[PDB]
């Protein structure tokens, strides 16, 4: 398309999910040249949807994959490769260098942001149209981070949530509103949310909704709802007792709309939700202590009701298999009356639970909604840690 | 809700094989694999491995790769432990535990335990003796009296005073093994109004030898 995108539709009814994309990265990367990645996501241009992830500068099999448990180094880069290919050395494309990213297409071209540097002197440079436009230095000197899933734009404005400061406390979260890679405005986190990490966002009907991570005290997730037209936001938590961070305490009967739900402290996992009244689905790990399994539950009015319990559900990865990061994306340039809600799950593999190998890496499963009620299967990464020995 | 009920305790002479069952209740078998833990008499708790009740693949702890084999009657929600070519130092209790997650890092919900006693000793039925006092009022208007269940193999033995209707002031001591067999006793303290007037009986079942004895503690004073 050659004109800015405007979020003029609402979600479609979510009555089950169907597979959209599957990688099989780690099973193929046992013999081919696949790159070690982590923090995946998916994002669509008007033209194509592509898988996106943070790379580690080595292939699974090469000797340099030893040590990729580590989150940030100067050999990480945000790459892109076609939907359902593995992230190969030969078909990947680097969008920028850094260890935390977000990227989105405003309708005319795309914004990609990589953050880089030492933990006390990190920088973000915002690439607009494969050229570096603006950069932002750190403001609280402690690991400036950002989304790890796509940003969303409305008429050229693309809000992006950044956090800088402790992960075990108060930190400094700001919402930036870029347009054509330039900073129109920015604001501090405002709302009842206590800490913000790795927001997963989608937009419909001119409003952007982000479901995030409270790493400091939450087991229920902060929601930030942004108005890209007035460039303002509010934050609250999901009211539902169906707790969705991980690790988590056991689900209560009454949740907490304005406060962290108490139980696990100083930990979390990136996660998403489609919050649309009765049409609300939530994703969560099946395990309470670990990144294993992944289910999607329909919990109507979960955002506002502190007694919301599931009414339909769907198993995406069995609890006997590993899951990991999850986030949302939508094909905004898909034809039709409404938007088809989609999500991805990161399937982490390697260190530290499967320490027999010295790499950590992952693969991708993505699903998108249907209105049919479709049968469910589960979707394992699939590799045998024993053939890499 | 969740019950993992295990088989009863066996005796086996060195060299034999044993299959210990774990029947699961309350959850969907398939979404939660099984941890097998060995709590050895002195030593404490040890992870023996985990079985993926979905695919069926077992992980063994290195200490357990070899004579140990996990399997499952999927169909009946049973997981099983099989220890082949039993070594004498395998006497201990084995617990199946449900593993909360992939790999079983968390055992939420444990079974009762199945205790194995590897031993070439032959099963012996007990001797139950009514131990009635040559008085000496054991505390103000209280008479203590007892039961000595001597010479049986293997343990357990079930000692109740009067069908378990007598629960207060019973002390049943742990059995002790003197070379080949066990000696166990239990005191019960009643008031002087309750005995010899009421009938106190010590009921002893040794199910290994199909003994069930009822010894009335006769006044004999
Ligand atoms: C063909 O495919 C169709 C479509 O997939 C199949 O039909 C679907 O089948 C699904 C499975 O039966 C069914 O999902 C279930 O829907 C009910 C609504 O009636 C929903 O409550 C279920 O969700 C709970 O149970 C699952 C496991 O069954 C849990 O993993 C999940 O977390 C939910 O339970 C937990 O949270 C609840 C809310 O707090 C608690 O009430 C509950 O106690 C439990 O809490 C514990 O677990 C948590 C972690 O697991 C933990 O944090 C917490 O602290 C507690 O410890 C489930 O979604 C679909 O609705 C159904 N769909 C359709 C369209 O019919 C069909 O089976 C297939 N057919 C064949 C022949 O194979
Ligand atoms: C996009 O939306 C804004 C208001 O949200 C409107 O003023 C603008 O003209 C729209 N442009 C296009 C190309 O849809
Ligand atoms: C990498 O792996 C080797 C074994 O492959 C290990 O001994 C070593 O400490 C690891 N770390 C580095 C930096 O080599
Ligand atoms: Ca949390």
């Amino acid at each position: 398309i050659r004109d800015f995108n405007n979020l003029t539709k609402g979600l479609c009814t979510i009555n089950s999910w169907h597979i959209y994309g599957k990688d099989n990265a780690v099973r193929i990367g046992e013999d081919s040249d696949v790159l070690v990645t982590r923090e995946p996501y998916v994002s669509c241009d008007p033209d194509e949807c592509r898988f996106y992830a943070l790379s580690q500068g080595t292939t699974i099999r090469g000797k340099h994959s030893n040590g990729t448990i580590h989150d940030r180094s100067q050999y990480r880069a945000l790459i892109s490769w076609p939907l359902s290919s593995p992230p190969t050395v030969y078909n990947s494309r680097v969008e920028c260098i850094g260890w935390s990213s977000t990227s989105c297409h405003d309708g005319k071209t795309r914004m990609s942001i990589c953050i880089s540097g030492p933990n006390n002197n990190a920088s973000a440079v915002i690439w607009y149209n494969r050229r570096p436009v603006t950069e932002i230095n750190t403001w609280a000197r402690n690991i400036l981070r950002t989304q790890e899933s796509e940003c969303v734009c409305h008429n050229g404005v693309c809000p992006v949530v950044f956090t800088d400061g402790s992960a075990t406390g108060p930190a400094e979260t700001r919402i930036y509103y870029f347009k054509e890679g330039k900073i129109l405005k920015w604001e501090p986190l405002a709302g009842t949310a206590k800490h913000i990490e790795e927001c997963s966002c989608y937009g419909e009907r001119a409003e952007i909704t982000c479901t995030c991570r409270d790493n400091w005290q939450g087991s229920n997730r902060p929601v930030i709802r942004i108005d890209p037209v007035a460039m303002t936001h509010t934050s609250q938590y999901i009211c539902s007792p169906v707790l969705t961070d991980n690790p988590r305490p056991n689900d209560p009967t009454v949740g907490k709309c304005n406060d962290p739900y108490p139980g696990n402290n100083n930990n979390g996992v990136k996660g998403f939700s489609y919050l649309d009244g009765v049409n609300t689905w939530l994703g969560r790990t099946i395990s309470i202590a670990s990144r294993s399994g992944y289910e999607m539950l329909k919990v109507p009015n979960a955002l506002t009701d502190d007694k919301s319990k599931p009414t339909q559900g769907q198993t995406i990865v069995l609890n006997t298999d590993w899951s990991g990061y999850s986030g949302s994306f939508m094909d905004y340039w898909a034809e039709g009356e409404c938007y088809r809600a989609c999500f991805y799950v990161e399937l982490i593999r390697g260190r530290p639970k499967e320490d027999k190998v010295w790499w950590t890496s992952n693969s991708i499963v993505s699903m998108c909604s249907s209105t049919e009620f479709l049968g469910q299967w589960d979707w394992p990464d699939g590799a045998k840690i024993e053939y890499f020995l | 809700q969740i019950q993992l009920v295990q088989s009863g305790p066996e005796l086996k002479k060195p060299g034999e094989t044993v299959k210990i069952s774990c029947k699961a209740s309350g959850y969907t078998f398939t979404n939660y694999g099984m941890n097998w833990v060995k709590q050895a008499p002195g030593k404490g708790l040890k992870w023996m491995g985990w079985i993926n009740t979905n695919t069926g693949e077992p992980t063994y702890g290195e200490e357990f790769k070899g004579r140990f084999a996990f399997s499952l009657e999927t169909s009946a929600s049973t997981a099983n432990l099989q220890i082949n070519n039993l070594k004498n130092e395998d006497t201990a209790t084995f617990f199946c535990a449900r593993g909360e997650d992939n790999f079983g890092s968390l055992s939420d919900y444990w079974g009762q335990g199945t205790t194995v006693t590897v031993s070439s000793a032959k099963t012996t039925a007990p001797s139950v003796y009514p131990l009635a006092p040559v008085c000496g009022d054991t505390t103000g208007s209280s008479v203590t009296l007892g039961c000595l269940v001597k010479g049986y193999f293997p343990e357990p033995v079930t000692l109740t005073w009067n069908s378990g209707s007598l629960s207060s002031g019973v002390h049943t001591f742990p059995a002790v093994l003197q070379s080949d067999l066990y000696t166990l006793s239990s005191s019960v303290t009643v008031t002087s109004s309750t005995w010899p007037s009421q009938s106190i009986t010590c009921n002893v079942a040794h199910p290994a030898s199909s003994t069930k004895v009822d010894k009335k503690i006769e006044p004999r004073g």
